[PDB]
RNA sequence: ACUCAACACGGGGAACUUUACCAGAUCCGGACAGGGUGAGGAUUGACAGAUUGAGUGUUCUUUCUCGAUCCCCUGAAUGGUGGUGCAUGGCCGCUUUUGGUCGGUGGAGUGAUUUGUUUGGUUGAUUCCGUCAACGGACGAGAUCCAAGCUGCCCAGUAGGAUUCAGAAUUGCCCAUCCCUUCCGCGGGUUUUACCCAAGGGGGGGCGGUAUUCGCUUGUAUCCUUCUCUGCGGGAUUCCUUGUUUUGCGCAAGGUGAGAUUUUGGGCAACAGCAGGUCUGUGAUGCUCCUCAAUGUUCUGGGCGACACGCGCACUACAAUGUCAGUGAGAACAAGAAAAACGACUCUUGUCGGACCUACUUGAUCAAAAGAGUGGGAAAACCCCGGAAUCACGUAGACCCACUUGGGACCGAGUAUUGCAAUUAUUGGUCGCGCAACGAGGAAUGUCUCGUAGGCGCAGCUCAUCAAACUGUGCCGAUUACGUCC
């Protein structure tokens, strides 16, 4: 492993591959974007970036944790049931992305459902995160 | 492969008479003896209302069992295992295994 | 806090029959108590031990409520 | 591993300073260790203490430590 | 469900850990090896 | 396993209850069982071992047969033995049965209980207690105590030393309760919580 | 059941079952033939027809199948969630969470009674020391036990680390970690001081001689028991302050120390009792009620216990938001505990796998709910045995002082899942209504002093199916007081 948490994985490993991936297309954009991504919304899926805060991160989780997928990988999914029926709030996940995200890894920086690196492209291209921000970073 | 002996019992001082004492017979005498330290001891906890009616202070109990699982290991006895498992007869729920 | 009459009784008897016990050290007096006694409690043996120290520390003044065989000489 | 984020950070500090101390024990004289250690002890963690105050059991017929259900009149 | 040491089916059936001893209460009907110490 | 221990509990329960009812006033203490590998000894603790066996031998094989027909056991996997318990005094349940017999014969409560007390406290017991609640009047539900020697109810340790028996007597007007305790002079933990001794 | 020892209580989250109760039918359980019918009987079983909600074979007709048990009359009987808990056994609650209780011998009194069990001090304590017409005793208390904190010994193949071999991978110079630190010497910029610049010697490694992390690269080598685990043992009411202590019983602060006193948290508990509760826990029961158009009883059907003038009370939960704060995203990270086996198939000279979970992949060339196949486990194996809430976050997110984008409760339409049967049972789901309440809420009143209160989540429990409940584990974690008796 190598990916995530070596550059600050929370907010300084995300925006940089995001820019690069939208600038030249790579990952899935399949219809289903509008549909509920996180439990019991009263709003739309998000204000902007419906399924473009997702894809590399959903590779990252499975990478460093070795073959967490489809039921384990929603482990680092979310759901609080933040609106509820006046009972004690409980955790959930929405399966929608699981299918698409186990498809993903066969292209771009990972190989297979057993081996999750190639040259580990994301790491190498993320070495310029530290050097210079692309967001006007506070710490750079 | 290597044969192991797990002895599962409700009570201590039944299993004790098995492991310590009657493994001496298999210690280097016919096979070699690798002692680890026995597996974690489960509790079976049950909670029972004391009162047989709806008027009390709504009291309850805590009842517990110990489950002693005593594991000691040997290095491949075959046909010798017959001796090993015929040794304890000293309490009920003494059960032994052979791989 | 306050100790029971079992404690004080046993410890008084000990200090009468033994002057092997003579110390203000908890540790020594404990090890000679426990081997000479059958009481089958940690608590009682530690109590009794500390009481025997307390006795001897008071005997440094002179007056005690304890029992000793010293009366022979006095 | 074994508790939430906050308690892990506490545990971190402890194991770090422990490691420094033990290193300077084995490979280096007691003098250097005494210097280091005394200043650790001083500066409010303590170092030595595991802070080993854990938890409460839940009991009866009752929820946590007492606030009961809520009263019947008396 | 239903019970096998009564036929009452009411006054509550334990089926925890595959036993019934609450259609005949376990305080009265002990010697199952359980004890209370805490 | 989890289930082993529970099922052993079940077996003991059923067994113990069957005997303690239908075989009684023999000085029945109880039963004890242990395995000898694909056979179970199942010794039967009685003061009088002759009734257990039978003088026609019918009793012992009846009791084997009942167990077999219930649990699908066969011969050579199941056996029943007798054991001679000396001093009926030191068995709670046994004294309980003899007392029950006195009362069903319509003998005086006082006289009856005094028999038990005499017997027990002769063999060197620390204490005994006979608490007979129930009818003796009407119109009360009167409770009579008889307390002898000394007895402890402190700790959880007491439970091991002191064995207890509760039984019923069934008479005209209805039920009479009976209870017997008896603190043994001999520990079953080999432990005391009082008297620090000094070895001289 | 009804102040407390009623009122999310009767392990009671009940729809058919459970079931007392209601709407109807049935059985023999009325067994026991002692007084009668054997063949062909009042009968056992039965297609059609009828009976009736029930083509149901109870019944009645038809015709068939018949043991003679079923059936006839008495006596006898058994069964019951029926009453009586003021007939009763056992059990539980409370009195009572305090320190209380009883006998022998002796003393005193006509006796009922008293002394022991008592002025003082100390303690949670009838806990102690002292004193006395009491003396010597027994219980409760203490202690013995259970769990927690620190530790020795045991100690390794499902517990987890150490080094090298190993290759993936990185070897960060695109905005900073070749450049420093320490010691020392000399020359400059300073009038002096402070401050600072240059060069060299010695010394230490730093980015590469220390390089990461993989909880599977499960690869290839080597070694160990710090981290783990369970059984059995260590560890103070000692020392000191020379304070307080008239000597005693002891008290306070500080110290050693993992831990300062009933070590800490629980569990058990005397005597006297209550007309407490329980006869719907029982094969624990007195009597007398139900004992056949039985009400008992039914894998019988359906209904009730749950109803709604907007009525009172008890308990619970959700909010009125800026101190998760409201809709979005991403990161790091937890602990007890649950689980499996059907005489059902197959297997043989004496017999194996299906009703538990979780893994993985299709379920997205197009939703959720939800379909199915492969794979392992009887559990320290279940894929890392353990994860997403409280929390963290400036990613330069969105909302922004409003009954809203804060909250849900009503209400309509659709669909799948569960089941012997659903009648919002289903509900982890879509998407309407929200602009329906409610803005910390009169009087009154509850309970806790520490890892507690408060906040938060998970599992077990019950079981066709549902947990705002109950039980247990874990996480975040204070303010005030440490006093008095009003």
């Amino acid at each position: 492993i190598r990916r995530i948490g070596k550059k600050k994985g929370a907010t300084m490993k995300d925006v940089h591959p995001w820019r690069w991936v939208k600038l030249c297309s790579q990952h899935f954009k399949q219809e289903g974007k509008l549909m509920v991504p996180n439990c019991t919304e009263i709003v739309k899926s998000s204000h902007g970036r419906e399924r473009a805060p997702q894809n590399p991160d959903w590779y990252y989780i499975r990478c460093a944790a070795i073959l967490r997928a489809v039921y384990m990988r929603p482990g680092v999914g979310y759901g609080g049931l933040s609106k509820r029926f006046s009972n004690k709030k409980n955790r959930g996940s929405r399966p929608e992305i699981t299918v698409r995200a186990s498809k993903g890894l066969l292209h771009w920086g990972c190989k297979s459902l057993t081996k999750l690196g190639l040259i580990e492209k994301c790491e190498s291209s993320g070495h310029r995160i530290t050097k210079n921000g692309r967001k006007l970073a506070d710490a750079i | 492969q290597r044969v192991l002996v797990k002895m599962t019992s409700r009570n201590a001082k039944a299993v004790e008479n098995v492991m310590t004492e009657l493994l001496l017979h298999a210690r280097n005498e016919k096979v070699v003896l690798r002692g680890p330290v026995r597996l974690p001891t489960r509790t079976l906890k049950v909670t029972t209302r004391k009162t047989p009616c709806g008027n009390g202070t709504n009291t309850w109990d805590t009842y517990e069992l110990k489950i002693y699982k005593r594991l000691v290991e040997l290095r491949a006895p075959t046909e010798l295992v017959k001796k090993i498992t015929s040794f304890p007869i000293d309490a009920g729920v003494d059960v032994a295994i052979t791989i | 806090k306050i100790r029971t009459k079992t404690v004080k009784r046993a410890s008084k008897q000990l200090v009468e029959k033994y002057f092997s016990k003579l110390n203000k050290d908890f540790y020594q007096n404990k090890r000679v108590v426990m081997d000479v006694t059958i009481a089958r409690s940690k608590k009682l043996k530690n109590k009794i031990a500390g009481y025997t120290t307390h006795i001897m520390k008071r005997l440094a003044r002179g007056p005690v409520r304890g029992i000793s065989l010293k009366l022979q000489e006095e | 591993r074994g508790a939430g984020q906050v308690a892990q950070a506490y545990a971190t500090r402890q194991a770090i300073a422990k490691g420094l101390v033990a290193y300077y024990q084995k490979y280096k004289n007691e003098v250097e260790k005494a210097a280091l250690k005394d200043k650790y002890l001083a500066y409010d963690k303590y170092l030595l203490i595991a802070d080993p105050r854990r938890c409460e059991p839940k009991k009866w017929g009752r929820h946590s430590a007492r606030t009961r259900f809520t009263k019947s009149y008396r | 469900r239903h019970c096998v040491i009564c036929s009452n089916q009411k006054a509550v059936i334990r089926k925890y850990e595959l036993n019934v001893c609450r259609q005949c209460f376990r305080e009265n009907a002990a010697n199952i090896g359980f004890s209370k110490l805490r | 396993k989890k289930r082993m221990i529970i099922r052993d509990g079940v077996f003991y329960a059923e067994l113990f209850e069957f005997l303690k009812r239908e075989l009684a006033d023999d000085g029945f203490a109880g039963v004890e069982h242990r395995v000898t590998s694909t056979r179970t000894e199942i010794v039967i603790r009685a003061t009088k071992t002759r009734e257990v066996l039978g003088e026609k031998g019918r009793r012992i094989r009846e009791l084997t047969a009942c167990l077999q027909q219930r649990f699908h056991y066969k011969e050579g996997k199941l056996q029943l033995f007798a054991e001679r318990v000396e001093v009926r005094g030191l068995s709670a349940m046994a004294q309980a049965e003899s007392l029950r017999f006195k009362l069903l014969s319509n003998l005086q409560v006082r006289r009856a209980a005094m028999g038990i007390i005499r017997h027990v406290m002769e063999s060197g017991a620390k204490g005994c207690e006979v608490t007979v609640g129930g009818k003796i009047k009407g119109q009360r539900a009167k409770s009579m105590t008889f307390r002898d020697g000394y007895m402890i109810k402190s700790g959880t340790a007491h439970k091991n030393f002191v064995d207890v028996a509760t039984r019923h007597c069934h008479l005209r007007a209805g039920t009479l309760g009976v209870k017997v305790k008896i603190m043994l002079p001999k520990s079953m933990q080999n432990e005391e919580e009082i008297l620090p001794d000094v070895i001289t």
